[PDB]
């Protein structure tokens, strides 16, 4: 019913992807 | 009666709610929802519209279909964006639905939502770059890329200072190197543990 699994550290989702491209674009990576 | 006792912790639940005190709203409505007859969808409904954003606010997102269960798919994409930290979607599914969510009288609570938006965006910035000295031009990338307008270096150290204060991040801005210094033990505590 109630999900609290979103708020692990992982970070495999689309978003979570479109977010790292934006930020790689603008000289940001791990 | 039961019927009455449901009755109160509903508007006590929804008195805490408007007064900001989310883990008692979430006792008081929980309660209500729990104890509802089972025949009584449209009561179950009612309450769960309270509860709902009150769940979020506490980092308990609700499945799509418990929203399915009871005609509340208004509040997918919702949940969506905020779970992502994605603001832009936020806004959109927001405005899509305002009318509905005018008329359940939680339009101004689930603007509340833009905050821990903000907090899960800015985590998930922490998780791809994996340090601990953050420069603050990275959140800048985010809130542009989330289309916030004339957001500057300025706005990013505001909100963070928000943040900060309200203990959704633990650490301080070094200005001298524009950086987010945030703690090595997990900066970014469970929503339930900020209240």
């Amino acid at each position: 019913v109630w999900e609290d699994n979103w708020d692990d550290d992982n970070v495999e989702d689309d978003f979570s992807n479109q977010l790292r491209a934006e930020l790689e674009k603008h000289g940001y990576k791990m | 009666s039961t019927a009455q006792r449901v009755t109160y912790k509903y508007y006590v639940g929804r008195k805490a709610m408007f007064d900001s005190d989310f883990k008692q709203a979430e006792e008081y409505l929980s309660f209500a929802f729990e104890h509802c007859h089972r025949s009584s969808q449209k009561n179950k409904r009612m309450i769960l519209i309270y509860l709902l954003p009150v769940k979020m606010l506490l980092g308990h997102m609700p499945t799509v279909e418990l929203l399915k269960k009871y005609h509340l798919m208004q509040f997918a994409e919702v949940t969506r964006a905020v779970s992502e930290g994605n603001l832009l979607l936020l806004h959109e599914a927001l405005a899509k639905h305002e009318a509905f969510f005018i008329r359940c009288g939680i339009f101004l609570i689930l603007e509340k939502l833009k905050i821990i938006t903000y907090r899960n965006l800015f985590k998930k910035v922490y998780l791809l770059l994996k340090t601990h000295q953050l420069s603050l031009d990275a959140f800048l990338v985010a809130l542009k890329f989330m289309q916030v307008e004339d957001v500057d270096i300025d706005e990013v150290q505001c909100i963070l200072a928000n943040l900060i204060y309200m203990g959704h991040v633990k650490g301080y801005i070094s200005h001298q190197h524009q950086k987010l210094v945030v703690s090595k033990q997990n900066p970014f505590p469970p929503l339930s543990t900020v209240c």
